[PDB]
């Protein structure tokens, strides 16, 4: 049917999530150097105010192959946080993100990934952990884990870029 | 009506389906991706000289019982 | 001998596997006949590597036998051909002895020959004869003949044959979950175990029913995707958990009968299901062939007689008495295919030569070897789409005449005038490995590109390697290290001598780093392209510069004894990237790092340990050393700091200053990556640790791991220590002097290893030492190298990717299997790149004609280990519209003239198209959004189109660049967002 190039199409999703009228208020995007179609910086933020990572501002970046959607995007933590399913580098674990318990398909968007990335923040996978001390302090040291997060939670709010407004809670 | 047809890879492996004269090409698409795995937008179908599109019938393309319709791909190297 | 050189059958080796090449290394292979047939049959039997050929055929060389006898010269009219082609052809493999025999008088002679093949220069009485000898006395028999656009072959390989692997394909493998008493095997989780009913399987790892893993064989009933059913293991146990089962191929025993017998009744093979019909006809239209033979003084129809065409449909008709079977009865005769066959008779056209010289050259390997499955017992094809439309090019007595010249067998077929367009043709040739040395050859027997008008372009960036000898015949052991464009240029003149001065040899990669030397002039001089690349980024490119350009894409690629061929026609067919091929199998990120159950997840691991130790490690220390901004540009890069910095840290620490600490550093980081941190994980996760349901934690995909201790004695640990150690030394500059295990054992049994203990950013950036202290030092970084087996790259991964699997409990794989995943290793053998490269040239034919019908036009698929051939109509282009104004979503693109201002770029679409312009784009590029606010709005709205491109991208527009691409989002005149073509930019 609509056969749309790469460009294209990462520049619909990213006119509709930028949107004052559309735009997600859990995800604060913006393109590299305001003109890099390719490669997103993303700012995740947890709206749910029953969730341990409320209140953060996680900077990230996304980048994009160019046969996108045919091939999933890369995402990164900017810097690595404090979770049972992300590594020290940034990259974490997530089903969408792999190719060939929900994979990646060309029917996905950047909003269903961002969407799957907040969930696994409030609901980490335990049964495909990328590394402790997250993983390990998730089960034995509840304390210990909210500790830690709430840590990261205060440390990611000096990235809150000037004159932005946080959104309401939820 | 009812008919028996196969669908063979260009490994070798054969797929068996019991469809109708009516079903259309993206029905059987959905039914390889469900036996075998392969998202339609990878199945690349030939059968009697044509490659099977959406929006026809297998009675389209004149298949009929114990037809061989064959899954085959691109390749990358040389 | 028993040995096989690696270095050169390497990508052989991933399609044969090593016993079929012992076979095969043992077989004497004879083949009758050296015209086109024979000698391309020759050339890929004897680049295959079988114990011997030998050649037969006394006839002179005339010189029509040049149309497609690529080693013929004109220099050697009145030798015999068996002779002056000899010494070219043992020249493809110094590991193969080319002989002649000189006289067929004594059939007795083919005894001591394992393979008879019988090409076109044998007469059906003597293919008759010499088959009844070769079947009665067990020697395998392959026949084959082209006639202008049609051909067949014939196979038999005896009474007693067996097929010892059907496809050659990797065996399915996968875990299990379960094992019911009644043989109910249930796949873990969402896997698909890909079997089909009648494999069978055997197991490992299924606790609970032990003898069944003994190796026994399990014949496999499929229930669905998901399982299957082996029959009752009641006797074996009850199961409990675990288990991987593994495919087995097994030995089928089948029966061959004569010629005599099969032309009577014949077992047809289709080499195209839409044309099955012909079998029939073309069986009885070559017997008939050789009748008239009988009756003419043993010459062939004459070209383009209709008297001679109507003796030959009697003599079918005649044919079709005897033997009733062939057609059947109420089937007609199909005159005009008959009438076709008489009229090209004489012709001898490179493409059908090449397509039967890789098929009947496969055929000949497997009956050396049982290895795939054999042709049974015949194949016809015709190409009768290539003929050109008699309107333009007619094809009668007069135009098809010989003209004294090596492409008249050629003429025959087409006409002058259409050969003399192919001569006058302008191509470009993207690549010159495999298809692209075939490609030239029969580039070089159709005389494409030796007119006035024509020439041949051909580029590659790629030098000759070893193992490129195994399919790239143009190349001879003395070339390794010289450029492939220009050797290849070189041989294909001598072969064709028309072809000097006409051939453009260039080194350049095809690319966007290369658009000043492809430009647009380049590309609009041409008359088609056509690519033969091993990468899919590479077939992206290019298709996108045809569809810019609007020229016919003539494509192709290989995998082992698999091809595809695919065309691309301007405003006619979709193109290449219109449709998505299976990507690259990935691997999930946890499992790579954490969870691995397969040795390619190890390889992947030491790939990539490999690329940090050896070459990013160096790289960023280089960079530390003479970028005065190095540590600000990585604090705010970002990424992982605290790994770029460690990293820094750590190669400036333990300087190595001879190779003895080079031991000393690989064996601790041995202990580190396979014992320390397997204890650091087990400490988190014991052993007998349980997830949330109570299960083991250790289950399904996940294997327990178990550290490592150290055993010298081990090969993958002193490797891992051999290969580490002088990696580490090759960055340092740290000189040598095959390893003595007891001088690396003296210096590992005086380390102390530090025992296992289970366990801000400011204070690593101030323990870096100053780039001051460290002027003129610098790291030599590694650039991975699959081919040299002398620097310790496969060596390194094998052994790093072999201690993970002990870890892990996975099974070990020797260098040939690592190199094959690591080095991402096409599998490739010269029969299906000369075949694939017959039906690209095929196609070609209908460039020349120009030809408009869709249906004419033919996309390949091919397994030459069935054998399979499929052919399909090409794809149309699909058709778009916007404001009800119709285009082609493919080929069409509005064309602005000039280096046009943003605001009336955007008025021009508002006016001439109805069209908002939203967002454009250049490259990657934002330059406009209709979105910006005020301030960006007015400062790019007046800005012609290169300078808005400085603007965002801060690189001015190089003065060699005359179009510019660029891409819009748009709303139509109800303000909705539709998709709209490209923009060409004119300057
Ligand atoms: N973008 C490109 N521009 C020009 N030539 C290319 C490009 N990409 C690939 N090629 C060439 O295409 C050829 C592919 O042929 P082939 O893979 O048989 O040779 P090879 O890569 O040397 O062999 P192997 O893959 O076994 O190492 C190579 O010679 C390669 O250099
Ligand atoms: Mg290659």
């Amino acid at each position: 049917s609509r056969k749309s190039t790469a460009s294209s199409l990462l520049l619909r999703q990213y006119r509709e999530l930028t949107d004052p009228k559309k735009a997600i208020p859990s995800f604060h995007i913006e393109l590299e150097d305001d003109s890099n179609i390719f490669t997103w910086n993303i700012g995740v933020m947890v709206l749910n105010e029953d969730s341990i990572y409320h209140g953060g501002f996680f900077k990230a970046q996304m980048r994009f192959p160019e046969d996108f959607p045919f091939s999933p995007p890369q995402f990164r933590f900017t810097p690595a946080i404090y979770h049972p399913n992300v590594y020290r580098d940034g990259r974490l674990c997530i089903s969408i993100l792999h190719q060939s318990a929900e994979t990646w398909s060309p029917v996905q968007t950047v909003e269903s990934v961002l969407i799957s990335i907040v969930s696994l923040l409030e609901d980490p996978n335990i049964n495909s952990p990328a590394n402790v001390d997250a993983a390990v302090d998730y089960r034995k040291n509840p304390e210990q884990y909210k500790q830690r997060v709430k840590m990261e939670v205060e440390r990611s709010k000096q990235d809150i870029p000037k004159g932005f407004i946080m959104p309401t809670s939820e | 009506g009812a008919m028996q047809i196969f669908v063979r890879t260009l490994t070798g492996r054969t797929i068996t389906l019991e469809v109708e004269s009516s079903d259309t090409i993206d029905n059987v698409r959905a039914r390889i991706q469900d036996r075998e795995g392969i998202p339609p937008d990878q199945q690349r179908l030939i059968f009697a000289g044509r490659q099977l599109e959406d929006g026809r019938t297998l009675a389209d393309y004149n298949i009929q019982r114990e037809s061989t319709l064959h899954l085959v791909l691109r390749l990358r190297g040389g | 001998a028993g040995e096989i050189d690696e270095s050169l059958y390497s990508r052989q080796l991933y399609v044969l596997g090593k016993e079929a090449m012992l076979k095969m290394q043992t077989s004497n292979v004879l083949i009758l006949g050296l015209k086109g047939l024979g000698v391309e049959i020759a050339k890929n039997v004897v680049l295959a590597g079988v114990k011997s050929m030998t050649v037969f055929d006394p006839e002179p060389v005339q010189l029509a036998d040049l149309s497609t006898q690529f080693f013929l010269t004109e220099k050697d009219i009145g030798q015999k051909r068996g002779d002056v082609t000899r010494a070219k052809l043992a020249e493809l493999n110094a590991y193969v002895p080319v002989n002649v025999l000189d006289s067929l008088d004594d059939v007795t002679q083919l005894s001591q020959f394992q393979v008879v093949v019988a090409t076109d220069t044998v007469s059906l009485e003597d293919k008759v004869k010499i088959n009844e000898f070769c079947h009665s006395s067990g020697i395998r028999f392959i026949s084959s003949e082209t006639r202008g656009l049609f051909g067949n072959t014939f196979v038999d390989l005896g009474d007693e044959f067996t097929v010892l692997d059907p496809t050659g394909e990797e065996p399915r493998t996968g875990m299990v979950s379960d094992i019911e008493p009644d043989g109910t095997v249930t796949m873990l989780d969402d896997n698909r175990h890909g079997l089909e009913d009648g494999n069978f399987v055997r197991f490992s790892e299924v606790e609970g029913l032990d003898k069944l893993n003994d190796g026994t064989l399990f014949k496999v009933e499929v229930l669905g995707p998901f399982a299957f059913r082996i029959g009752s293991v009641k006797e074996y146990g009850e199961y409990k958990k675990g288990g991987i089962f593994t495919e087995v191929k097994v030995p089928r025993k089948i029966s061959f009968k004569s010629l005599k017998q099969q032309l009577s009744n014949p077992e047809f093979v289709f080499s195209d299901f839409a044309k099955f019909d012909r079998a029939a006809q073309l069986h009885l239209g070559f017997q008939a062939l050789h009748q008239f033979a009988v009756r003419h003084n043993g010459e062939l129809p004459r070209t383009m007689n209709d008297e001679d065409a109507n003796e030959l449909i009697k003599l079918v008709t005649d044919l079709s008495v005897q033997q009733p079977e062939v057609l059947g009865e109420g089937v007609d005769v199909n005159e005009d295919l008959i009438k076709e066959l008489s009229y090209q008779a004489r012709g001898d056209i490179p493409g059908v030569v090449a397509f039967f010289g890789g098929l009947v050259a496969q055929e000949v390997l497997k009956a050396c070897s049982g290895k795939f499955t054999p042709l049974k017992q015949f194949m016809y094809f015709d190409s009768l789409e290539s003929l050109p439309d008699p309107k333009n090019f007619p094809r009668n007595e007069k135009t098809t005449q010989p003209v004294n010249s090596r492409y008249d067998n050629q003429i025959a077929v087409f006409g002058l005038d259409f050969q003399k367009k192919i001569a006058n043709s302008k191509v470009f040739l993207v690549g010159s490995g495999a298809i692209g040395c075939e490609m030239l050859k029969n580039w070089a027997l159709l005389g494409l590109g030796s007119g006035s008008d024509g020439y041949i372009v051909v580029t590659d960036n790629d030098s000759i390697e070893k193992s490129n000898l195994n399919r790239q015949f143009l190349f001879r052991p003395k070339d390794v290290g010289k450029n492939k464009s220009e050797v290849a240029a070189e041989a294909v003149c001598a072969m064709n001598p028309d072809l000097k001065g006409k051939i453009n040899a260039k080194i350049d990669k095809v690319g966007p780093e290369t658009e000043e030397i492809f430009n647009d002039s380049f590309w609009e001089s041409l008359d088609f392209v056509t690519n033969a690349l091993d990468n899919v980024d590479a077939r992206t490119y290019v298709d996108r510069r045809c569809v810019f350009y609007r020229k016919p894409l003539l494509e192709s690629g290989t995998l082992g004894t698999k091809g595809n061929t695919q065309v691309i026609i301007p405003r006619l067919t979709e193109s290449y990237s219109s449709s998505r091929d299976p990507p690259e199998k990935s691997i999930p990120l946890c499992t790579l790092r954490s969870f691995p159950n397969k040795i390619d997840h190890t390889i992947a691991w030491a790939k990539s340990l490999f690329q940090g130790y050896f070459t990013d490690s160096a790289e960023n220390v280089n960079m530390y050393l003479t970028q005065p901004n190095f540590v600000e540009q990585t604090l705010k890069q970002s990424g992982d700091v605290k790994g770029v910095l460690e990293s820094i840290s750590d190669s400036l620490s333990s300087k190595p200053h001879n190779f003895e600490d080079c031991i000393k550093w690989a064996r601790l980081e041995f202990e580190k990556k396979f014992n320390h941190d397997i204890k650091q994980l087990l400490f988190n996760f014991p052993k007998d640790a349980k997830t949330s349901n109570g299960e083991p934690f250790w289950s399904g995909a996940k294997r327990a791991p178990t550290p490592l201790e150290f055993d010298i004695y081990n090969n993958d640990h002193f490797h891992f220590v051999v290969a580490g150690a002088s990696l580490r030394a090759y960055n340092y500059g740290i000189k040598s002097d095959k390893p003595n295990v007891d001088e690396y054992k003296s210096v590992i049994d005086h380390m102390i290893i530090p025992e296992f203990t289970p366990n801000e950013i400011d204070q690593l950036v101030s323990s870096l030492p100053d780039p001051s202290t460290l002027a003129g030092f610098k790291l030599e970084p590694v650039d991975f190298e699959k081919d040299d087996d002398t620097n310790h790259h496969i060596e390194f991964i094998t052994a790093c990717s072999n201690c993970r699997a002990q870890n892990y409990f996975i099974e070990t794989a020797d260098r040939q299997k690592t190199k094959f995943i690591a080095g991402r290793i096409i599998p490739a053998i010269a029969t299906t790149t000369s075949l694939v490269t017959g039906l690209v040239n095929l196609e070609l034919y209908k460039l020349i004609d120009n030809k408009t019908d869709i249906e004419q036009y033919k996309n390949g698929f091919v397994n030459l280990a069935l054998p399979f051939f499929g052919f399909s109509e090409p794809i149309a282009s699909p058709k778009g519209e916007y404001n009800n104004k119709k285009y082609d979503k493919i080929w069409d693109r509005f064309d602005i003239k000039g280096d046009i201002k943003l605001s009336d770029l955007i008025e021009h679409f508002e006016k001439d198209e109805g069209l908002e312009i939203t967002m454009l784009s250049y490259g990657v590029s934002l330059l406009y959004a209709s979105f910006f606010p005020p301030k960006k709005l007015k400062e790019r709205l007046n800005l012609p189109i290169t300078q808005l491109v400085k603007l965002v991208t801060k690189k001015d527009i190089p003065a060699h660049v005359s179009t510019m691409i660029l891409e819009i989002c748009a709303d139509d005149k109800e303000g909705e967002d539709v998709e709209v073509p490209f923009i060409t930019i004119h300057l």
